[PDB]
């Protein structure tokens, strides 16, 4: 479950950068 | 959490628009207004 | 606190300040944002956001997720955390402020003394604060509301509303036409035909001659149209099968699931990295660290991220996205635009599938919705309850998005407006937004245009 | 990619059939109502612009 989150999250982190 | 119970406030919205106000008409024109 | 009715209600009071912030950040005094420009990028970035300078929206957009990440996780041991006093939950929603607030940092100046970023392109200090204080309501409501465990319909209604919004400031943008129209479609049209325009709309189509010196705004009336038609059609397949409903007492209400519906929310998150992932690329290659030999080595040519030379966004990822860009007019790259179809085709579907497990609609999810609301037992079996139910769901979700992904690169070459590749994305998300709206709130509808 | 495309086949044909359109009413219906929706999203940021700007010099009032 977090596993998924985590790959998500990396993800979404360049965006906002 | 946050320490503050009341966090979000009405009030520190409305903080926000009153220096807000002052910085946009004051500091430059928008309606004939001196430019600082 | 949960209610259909209070979430839509969250995002559009926050929606209002959006725009009131905006104008500041857009021109003020001489200030200028030296390069950036595209349109795919600028459509995803655009949480209720536009103009020159990037990302004043972006770290609001993301907290959200963030929230999701460790609210229902639960693995690597540090769960009830060392921390002194306690209480759990709340301490993690706390965590997931942090990382935030880390995010957006890099991109504002700093001061040189702990510094610890910057010497690239960054500033926009002064720039991304007034979308801060808009979104810093957002931040608040988030905060409040969550207690640790929260979810909430945003997302979508702030990423529709700013097209809309883009076009309308396009309008008054100056693009240096002569002395303006005074009501047809922006720009390219010659001074003879302005004087007319404004007096009401005979001309235009029917004329004796108009328009063609380099067009840009015919293109944005028959973008709309080719969207329009299918996003409504698939609004409307759907599966049924529901009797003797609500126990007994007997009356029965239909359940609907249109089978687009759940699948279509991985398809905006999927959009949304990759397109990012084109504008940001250049700083990693070009003016970070390190990838000069390890370029040369790695990229054999026939396709590697952060290749050697690479001039606009970096030989890799990028090369395999998008072909010129050229508003889809020049695409017969055989090996462009082929690899940008199926690689996005097979991205969408792997998004639709992990939306199923814990973070959206399975099988046995349902199960106990229908337990709870009893579809009079839905003429069951003496007991298999684990499959019967099931088969349907994995497809279902798969199927929505795989169809919505396909077409959205394809969408791109047919014709997006002004922007040439933008407006797509926007405008499924408002047909989506509206069964939120009114559908879910299991009573009446919208809000607003009353008074009191 | 093999398995998605496999997956995408067999829901297709099961829905075609047991599926149809929004039976003439119904996609009127909501197109009708996102074209009201799209009026009241972008029209707001035309009406804050157009008292804005001719305070500080008049080119349409506001």
């Amino acid at each position: 479950v977090f596993i998924v989150s985590v790959g998500s999250f990396i993800s979404v982190l360049f965006i906002v950068i | 959490e946050d320490s503050p119970g009341l966090k979000v406030g009405p009030v520190p919205v409305l903080v926000m628009s009153l220096l807000f106000i002052a910085s946009v008409f004051m500091l430059h024109i928008w309606g004939k207004y001196t430019r600082s | 606190k949960i209610q259909f009715k209070e979430k839509v209600l969250w995002t559009a009071i926050t929606l209002f300040i959006f725009l009131v912030c905006c104008q500041i950040p857009l021109f003020g005094i001489m200030s200028s944002d030296s390069a950036d420009p595209f349109y795919w990028m600028r459509v995803i970035l655009a949480s209720n956001r536009g103009t020159l300078m990037e990302l004043g929206i972006s770290p609001i957009v993301t907290s959200g997720l963030i929230m999701q990440l460790l609210a229902g996780a639960k693995i690597i041991e540090v769960g009830d955390t060392p921390k002194d006093r306690a209480l759990f939950n709340g301490a993690q929603k706390l965590f997931g402020m942090i990382i935030t607030i880390g995010q957006s940092i890099v991109y504002v100046m700093t001061g040189m003394y702990g510094d610890p970023s910057e010497m690239g392109a960054g500033i926009c200090l002064l720039i991304t604060i007034q979308l801060f204080v808009a979104g810093l309501i957002v931040l608040l409501l988030d905060e409040l509301l969550q207690k640790g465990y929260g979810l909430g319909s945003g997302i979508s209604l702030f990423i529709a509303t700013n097209i809309c919004e883009t076009i309308v400031w396009k309008a008054f943008s100056p693009t240096t036409v002569n002395t303006g129209r005074g009501m047809e479609f922006e720009g390219a049209i010659i001074a003879l035909f302005h004087l007319l325009a404004t007096r009401t709309d005979k001309v235009r189509a029917l004329r004796e001659a108009f328009y063609r010196q380099n067009l840009p705004n015919l293109m944005n009336l028959i973008a709309t149209i080719f969207v329009f038609a299918v996003v409504i059609y698939f609004q409307g397949f759907r599966v049924d099968l529901p009797i003797k409903s609500a126990r007994y007492r007997g009356q029965y209400n239909t359940y609907p699931i249109k089978l687009f519906y759940t699948s279509n929310i991985p398809i905006i998150l999927q959009s949304a990295l990759v397109s990012n992932l084109y504008v940001i690329s250049q700083m990693l290659s070009a003016r970070f660290s390190g990838n000069l030999l390890v370029s040369l080595l790695g990229t054999w040519s026939d396709t590697s991220s952060g290749g050697p030379a690479r001039a606009y966004p970096v030989g890799g990822l990028c090369h395999y996205l998008s072909p010129p860009e050229s508003f889809g007019s020049v695409l017969e790259d055989p090996v462009h635009a082929v690899v940008y179809i199926v690689f996005m085709l097979g991205s969408c579907a792997f998004f639709s599938k992990t939306w199923i497990e814990v973070s959206g609609s399975s099988a046995k999810d349902v199960a106990k919705q229908l337990k709870e609301q009893q579809m009079v037992m839905r003429g069951h079996r003496e007991t298999s309850m684990v499959h019967e139910l099931n088969r349907y769901i994995p497809t279902a979700a798969a199927f929505g998005g795989l169809c919505i992904g396909a077409l959205s690169v394809l969408a791109d070459f047919l014709g997006a407006i002004g922007s040439g590749t933008g407006i797509l994305l926007a405008v499924t998300i408002i047909y989506q937004y509206f069964e939120i709206f009114v559908k879910e709130q299991s009573e009446v509808g919208s809000m607003g245009a009353l008074l009191f | 990619f093999v398995e998605p495309s496999r997956q995408f086949v067999k829901d297709s044909i099961r829905l075609v059939k047991r599926c149809t359109k929004p039976d003439r009413k119904e996609f009127q219906k909501i197109a009708m109502a996102t074209a009201i929706g799209f009026a009241i999203m972008g029209f707001i940021g035309f009406f804050v612009k157009l008292i804005h700007i001719p305070i500080n010099n008049i080119i349409v009032g506001g």
